[PDB]
This record gives C-alpha cells, structure tokens and sequence, in this order.
C-alpha cells in the first residue's frame, strides 16, 4: 500500500550523489506521491475524506448498524474514537505528535 | 618474408572481444581478472607488443568490475 514510500526513501539513500539515478528517483517520487498530496490536501481544505482503499491515515470509520442510535445519542464518542491515525502509513514528517 | 616468418589479421578479429574485458578463444583472463595469458604461436615480438595494449584491457576490467561492485552499495556521497 503506502510502503512504497518507505522503499523509494530508502532506495534513495545510496544514490544520493549520483546526479541522474537521484534526478530519475526524485522524479518518480513526486509523480508517485502527488496521490498522497491530493488526500492530505482535501483533508485539510474541506474536511472530507474520499478514497475508500483506506489508504489515507487519517481513518475515519463507519458506526456499525447496530449501534447507530447509541452514537447518535453519544455524539462525543463518535466525534472523539471513531477517527483514528493509522501509524504503519506515516512518513517521517507526520512522525510527530503535535502535528 | 611469409615464408620465413611464422605466428598467429587473425589477432585483430579476436582482439575487439578482448579489449572490452571479455574472455576469448585464445586469450584467457584468470585469478579474478588480474593476469591475462598470451598465447603460444604468438613470437616475441608480437607478444611484446601486446603486452602493451593489453594494459587498457585489464585496468578497464578492474574498472568496470569496481564500478559494477560499488554502484549502490556505498553510502557516503562523496564517493
């Protein structure tokens, strides 16, 4: 999923004084990423999470059926446990609690 | 003086797959590509000869064997 992130940075490494092979991996992580950017950048602007592949971290999870008029009721627990932050999926820069 | 004079045009058809660090039908690498063997029906003089142009032959295999080895493995990015 989201790992090939953590491969290419880490691929990137050896080549870091190599002009071309960094240009061409540069290259390649930006166009790869801009995904990523898109999820982040809705986010943040409007709120609204749009992918369903769960690729996003910021995972913000369905109320089962079941309990739809517990929750309704109890809106502090929806608004409060029901968004989550999925750590495998985390760069470097999120790696951060405050931010 | 063909008559006279006898040793293995022939050298130049094989000499190419030599040059570029590549084994061939009469000249040999060998010890990891340190030593190159000049073969017999090859007199003195032709030998001598060789023995200089065979300098680029086996600098650029250890060349090309370092750069192969090294291409991503070290990390310091001066080198």
């Amino acid at each position: 999923g989201g790992l090939l992130l953590q491969v290419i940075q880490e691929r990137m490494v050896y080549y870091k004084g190599d002009p071309t092979s960094l240009d061409f991996l540069t290259q390649l992580f930006d166009i790869v990423s801009s995904d990523y950017i898109g999820m982040l950048n809705q986010w943040l602007l409007e709120g609204v999470i749009n992918d369903p592949f769960d690729e996003f971290m910021i995972r913000e999870k369905r109320v089962p059926d079941s309990f739809m008029e517990i929750f309704q009721s109890k809106s502090e627990y929806y608004w409060n446990e029901l968004f989550l932050i999925k750590i495998d999926g985390l760069l470097n820069q999120f790696q951060n609690s405050t931010i | 003086i063909e008559p006279y004079y006898d040793t293995l045009q022939t050298i130049l058809t094989y000499l190419p797959y030599t040059m570029l660090g590549s084994d061939s039908k009469i000249f040999t690498f060998s010890n990891n590509y340190t030593r190159l063997e000049i073969p017999k029906d090859i007199n003195n003089s032709f030998s001598s000869l060789l023995r200089e142009v065979f300098e680029f032959a086996i600098l650029y295999k250890q060349l090309a064997i370092v750069v192969d080895r090294y291409k991503g493995t070290l990390v310091s990015a001066i080198k």
